[PDB]
């Protein structure tokens, strides 16, 4: 149990990042095999950290 | 500031923009269907178009403009993260600039060494101590000096430029900034001319989803098609060799005689009728000849006839078609079987459908409330801003699980309640 | 679209070889002003099983002639044996 923020949960429903979520399903529910598809997760989770920087300076 | 203010504003709003730029590429294509020939343009509705044609030509152009600065800097430091991160951890772990050196495959893989050198390699990859980890690393086996050689109005020659050409040389690799630039001057050459200004229609196929699906179609199904289009203009030239030795004399484009008649029997110009007119007849190649009346050649006509017909027209001609009707049902199958293996099973604990039915409306539950890849998302960014002695026993030991890039941590198969209850 | 896209190529590069006159005894009719060329091809090259090579007339000896017959091709299976029948491909479906 953790605590999402205020300002996290907005940019999140922002149409900016919501794009690069459907883009990102798009690709690992075709190939790729389970035993790697966390690993390209969290390659997904370290770059969508770096829209939000972008939508905060908005 | 206002520059500023009015750069973000374009970054803000940009599928918003492009959206509309279709709609306008739209206006000029049914307005320029209003020609007659000089080429001019008439009226029915408004008494002006001349007007409209020449706004909408300028309005088109610079939003084609506001896209390709909208997208400088909306996608671009995307495109400048996720290339400099895989430069960072492939200089890291195994150093390929140190130890593999990359050979002539994969260029843009050897184009990162203009960027090596300068200062500010971590730019944005929140990680500055690429240079100094693999001096710390690496300096047992190669030589420290040899790494700081190999890493190391005012403002106009006081900026880093061997940045910034390896930063241009990023960019243009990129297939999305091709294609905006391509669009771009796609609208300043139909400035030009018109006619080659409708090829702003191509946005309608290059999407996003009915783009990858049709790179996906034609690496499943090209190498079937091209040699089923290549299986054609073999049994057609099998034919031309048939009806060039054996059958010559029966072409004519004469009105009896009295044109000087023209032949169709040459080396290539029976071959060349044969693929323009026999495929495109309905009746074969039984259409464009004459009749069989009376010749010694009668009974071997009408099997060249019946032959041709029923080997190219009714066979080879559909398993053609069949392919792709069938080639464009995986361009509805594909984009719906995306839609529907993410609803059977869940994305990271991967149970599967049934499994939160059996309690009344779980799966929603199941997936909303306890594992929702969003949620996800917002722990690792809680550890980021959370500071290293407050953490707890579960979220020191992911994050020093996180660092040592193990990803054993996630519930594989085995979630919540199906070990509980 | 792709009807269109070939209405801009025929009237552009392509325009003279539209006839409907018994060899210049009528005073000629034209199919190449603006839409005249698209409500032709669109009217007659759709249904005619032929693609557009059966209301028109012969390439010769023409300078265009090479051009004439990739024209004369394309046009066939990519509007006729292909658009048209995966229209025909999903009624047949949408009945089923
Ligand atoms: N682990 C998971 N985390 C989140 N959603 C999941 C997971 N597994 C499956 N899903 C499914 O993904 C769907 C995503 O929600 P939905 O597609 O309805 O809205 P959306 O994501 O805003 O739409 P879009 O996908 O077009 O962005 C959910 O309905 C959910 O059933
Ligand atoms: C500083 N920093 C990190 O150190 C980091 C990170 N993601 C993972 N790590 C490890 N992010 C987003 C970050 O900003
Ligand atoms: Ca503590
Ligand atoms: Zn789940």
């Amino acid at each position: 149990y953790f605590e999402i923020s205020e300002s996290s949960r907005t940019q999140w429903e922002k149409p900016q990042v919501k794009e690069s979520k459907r883009q990102f399903i798009f690709d690992v529910v075709n190939e790729g095999g389970e035993k790697e598809k966390m690993e390209l997760f969290v390659n997904f989770c370290e770059d969508t950290i770096f829209e939000m920087q972008l939508a905060a300076q908005i | 500031a206002y520059q500023q203010k009015l750069l973000n504003y374009f970054a803000r709003n940009f599928y918003n923009m492009r959206m509309l730029a279709l709609f306008v590429a739209f206006a000029i294509n049914f307005i320029l269907l209003f020609y007659k020939v000089v080429h001019y343009v008439l009226e029915e509705s408004s008494g002006y178009m001349e007007p409209t044609l020449r706004i909408l030509a300028i309005l088109h152009t610079v939003i084609s403009f506001f896209c390709i600065i909208g997208y400088y800097c909306l996608k671009v430091p995307l495109v400048i993260f996720k290339r400099e991160k895989e430069v960072a951890r492939k200089l890291e772990f195994d150093g390929l600039y140190i130890t593999e050196q990359p050979s002539e495959d994969d260029i843009k893989g050897q184009w990162d060494r203009l960027v090596i050198n300068t200062q500010s390699f971590p730019n944005n990859y929140w990680d500055k101590f690429v240079k100094r980890k693999v001096m710390d690393k690496y300096g047992e086996f190669y030589g420290r000096d040899r790494i700081s050689e190999l890493l190391g109005s005012a403002v106009l020659n006081s900026i880093d430029v061997k940045y910034q050409m390896w930063k241009l040389g990023v960019v243009f690799t990129d297939n999305s900034f091709l294609y905006l630039a391509w669009y771009m001057t796609m609208s300043v050459l139909g400035h030009y001319n018109n006619f080659f200004f409708a090829a702003h229609l191509l946005d309608i196929a290059m999407g996003f989803k009915t783009l990858r699906t049709i790179l996906s179609s034609v690496t499943h199904n090209g190498k079937q098609l091209v040699l089923t289009v290549g299986l054609l203009a073999v049994v057609v030239y099998l034919y031309t060799v048939v009806a060039f030795n054996f059958f010559r004399k029966f072409y004519n484009k004469s009105e009896d005689g009295d044109t000087p008649d023209m032949k169709c029997d040459d080396m290539l110009t029976c071959y060349m009728f044969h693929m323009y007119v026999g495929v495109r007849a309905g009746g074969g190649i039984g259409d464009e000849i004459e009749d069989p009346a009376g010749d010694e050649y009668e009974i071997y006509r009408i099997i060249f006839d019946i032959t041709f017909f029923f080997f190219v027209i009714v066979i080879l001609l559909a398993i053609i078609q069949g392919l792709i009707i069938d080639a464009f049902g995986e361009l509805r199958d594909q984009q719906e079987q995306v839609k529907e293996d993410m609803e059977t099973k869940c994305f990271i604990c991967g149970i599967g459908n049934d499994y939160f039915d059996t309690v009344p409306h779980g799966f929603e539950t199941h997936t909303l409330q306890e594992h929702n890849l969003a949620n996800y998302l917002f722990f690792l960014m809680y550890l980021i801003n959370k500071d290293e002695t407050e953490h707890t026993g579960q979220e020191s030991y992911v994050w020093k699980m996180y660092q040592e890039r193990c990803w054993e941590f996630f519930p594989a198969g085995d979630c919540f309640r199906k070990q509980y209850e």
